[PDB]
């Protein structure tokens, strides 16, 4: 929920992955 | 709306790339395009210079 | 777990997980 | 056809298109009044409805006739706005864009009702004037170089309150200048708009960029105003000549952009900002030396490029000019013999810093040019030095440049020969120094004391 | 901080440190040739 | 977090994304008419030297 809100609110459209 | 919005966002990105190499393959013509209107300009020149020439 | 940062929000994403 | 693509990727285009089509206007009952005969209130009417989906290039005879005849603003404005959200469309108004295109009637026309009425009204009109100028069917330099000297255009885009207006106005003029023949009537009325984009700039610089307010920070409205304004100089940079004397007018404001560069994160203000300074440094403008000098020892504009080039920002054309320029600056001044800059400064008694005067290499290999009866040329320095203080006083602001300059190029020849030492001495320079220590002005007492201790190592062993 | 905000305050670390560095190395060196006077 | 302020921060990255670009291939197809301009300017200059 930190990760998906902070790589959206600063545009830069690539968004990250994060797997378990 | 979420795990849509990135996919469309990654889609953006990719296009973001294509659109500006799009203008640089361009430029690189541009820069042909600029020596094949200039091998023009002289035979066009050169038929000026006959033409000052022949007048004389 | 896995993440995959890209380079265009590198120092942001080290940056944030350097505060949670 | 289409038009050109311009002013409708732009929000503050869009925001300006939204209050004009929002309010409504019954052309029909203005025309039983009498302000129009009824043939264009119905054309009007008609023209509204073939942009949301109906079948031409016939309504538009009425629409140019109504504008001229009709002196009320409301009318042509709504009108102007359909004519404009026309020509650009490829869904609507291809037709509407043949008509002006094919016949030159309909432009001069089209120019007559612009700077009449609400500062709107006359904004559109001049949009669409240029919208067909910048096409390959039209063109006439007449109507952009008489625009750019008549007033009611021209205050609104020295106006920089009101951004969206500000914004729809430069961009105007930006797109006539992607076209070389425009560039030249433009240039004769630089004076009056050049001020008002350099302090565009000088704005954005000031505020933050960690909020995203209605004013200029790096919004989408901030990063369309500061692009067109540096793409505008750019554009007209493009003459060569224009950019030497840009910089030898401007010089003060010039200096500002290698901030913007800083400051900003953005390749879109970083890179124009880079390119347009590259540009007047670059070997094809004439008196290239003359501009490279200005910048480098008052501005100070080499050390900022070597801070810039570490922080490379990801655009492959940025780095590019980023490291030409660095290049260019850099080598100009170096390159000059050693012992002409330093007897060029010493003549006018107007010494500066430079590269090299802070450099020990300069003054080895210029220590030996100096001696022609035992360090002329040092003596001269120190004879220099010591007048300034002495006459025309110590502590005023002319002064005291000279000063720190000249005893930080004592220091570098006494550390590196033992036999100037006599020299001082004999001149009287040595007392001089000891002075200079008392004196207010932190780098003045700072090169002073610099210069005490360099006589003070040698004396005693 | 940003990339630019460390940028430019390792210019002003570098700076600084380097003409602190010169004013003690001619601070010492100097305070030896006043002992080598008063002895 | 919403779906709302989602959907909100998607079209406005996105739109980011293709309005720099339009604008990066702009300033790409500046400098190519810049080089265009210089690059014939001085193609030509030379030849026309021979013919003078």
């Amino acid at each position: 929920d930190s990760l998906k809100d902070y790589i959206e609110t600063l545009g830069s459209e690539y968004s990250t992955v994060f797997n378990v | 709306s979420q795990k849509n919005g990135i996919a469309t966002l990654l889609q953006a990105e990719k296009e973001a790339h294509e659109i500006v190499s799009k203008a640089r393959k361009y430029r690189q013509d541009k820069l042909k395009q600029a020596k094949t209107d200039a091998a023009k300009e002289i035979d066009s020149y050169k038929i000026q210079k006959d033409k000052e020439l022949k007048e004389f | 777990v896995q993440l995959y940062i890209p380079l265009e929000v590198i120092r942001e994403v080290t940056f944030l997980l350097g505060k949670m | 056809m289409g038009a050109t693509k311009i002013l409708m990727d732009s929000t503050h285009f869009n925001e300006i298109r939204s209050i004009i089509r929002s309010r409504s206007v019954a052309w029909d009952a203005l025309a039983r009044s009498e302000e129009l005969s009824e043939i264009d209130a119905s054309t009007a009417k008609a023209l509204e409805s073939i942009l949301v989906k109906k079948n031409n290039g016939k309504t538009l005879i009425p629409l140019i006739h109504l504008l001229s005849t009709s002196d009320n603003e409301d009318c042509k404005k709504s009108v102007q706005n359909l004519i404009a959200e026309l020509l650009s469309s490829d869904k609507y108004g291809d037709d509407t864009v043949k008509f002006f295109q094919e016949d030159p009637k309909q432009l001069e026309q089209l120019f007559d009702v612009s700077l009449k009425g609400d500062f709107q009204t006359v904004l559109i009109s001049g949009f669409n004037v240029v919208s067909l100028l910048v096409q390959n069917g039209l063109h006439n330099v007449k109507l952009v170089e008489k625009l750019l000297k008549n007033n009611n255009l021209i205050n609104i885009l020295q106006n920089i309150e009101q951004m969206d207006t500000c914004y729809v106005c430069i961009r105007l003029l930006q797109e006539l200048a992607v076209i070389p023949e425009y560039r030249d009537v433009i240039w004769l009325h630089e004076k009056k708009f050049m001020p008002t984009l350099f302090k565009i700039l000088q704005r954005a610089t000031d505020s933050q960029l960690a909020t995203r307010i209605v004013a200029t920070n790096s919004n989408h409205l901030g990063i369309q105003l500061q692009y067109h304004s540096l793409l505008l100089i750019w554009l007209l940079t493009f003459n060569p000549v224009f950019a030497n004397e840009l910089v030898q007018k401007y010089l003060s404001d010039f200096l500002d952009l290698l901030k913007l560069v800083k400051i900003t994160i953005k390749e879109k203000v970083s890179r124009l900002c880079i390119s347009i300074i590259l540009q007047c440094c670059s070997t094809r403008v004439k008196q290239h030396k003359k501009v490279i000098k200005q910048l480098l020892l008052l501005g100070n504009a080499l050390p900022t490029v070597q801070s810039l080039s570490e922080r490379k920002y990801s655009d492959e054309e940025l780095r590019q000019d980023i490291s030409n320029l660095k290049e260019i600056l850099e080598n100009e001044y170096q390159e000059l013999t050693s012992f002409d800059e330093y007897v060029a400064e010493l003549d006018s008694k107007l010494l500066c810093w430079s590269p090299p005067h802070v450099d020990n290499g300069f003054w080895s290999d210029n220590i030996d040019e100096f001696k022609k009866d035992n360090y002329k040329i040092f003596r001269q320095l120190i004879e220099l030095l010591q007048a300034k203080v002495r006459n025309g006083d110590v502590n005023a602001k002319q002064e005291k440049i000279i000063i720190q300059v000249a005893l930080n190029d004592i220091t570098h020849v006494v550390e590196l020969l033992p036999e100037s030492i006599d020299v001082l001495d004999k001149t009287g320079g040595k007392a001089d120094i000891m002075e200079l220590l008392n004196h207010s002005d932190s780098r003045v007492k700072y090169e002073a004391l610099k210069a005490t201790q360099a006589i003070i190592g040698y004396t005693f062993k | 901080l940003s990339l630019e905000n460390v940028n430019d305050m390792v210019k002003e670390i570098t700076d600084c440190e380097s003409r602190a560095r010169q004013l003690d190395e001619s601070l010492d060196s100097l305070r030896s040739k006043l002992n080598d006077l008063l002895e | 977090l919403t779906p709302n302020q989602v959907n909100d921060e998607l079209n406005k990255m996105q739109a980011f994304i293709r309005k720099e670009a339009e604008e990066k291939a702009k300033e790409i197809q500046l400098k190519a008419d810049q080089e265009y301009e210089i690059e014939k300017t001085n193609i030509v200059r030379n030849e026309t030297n021979n013919i003078d």
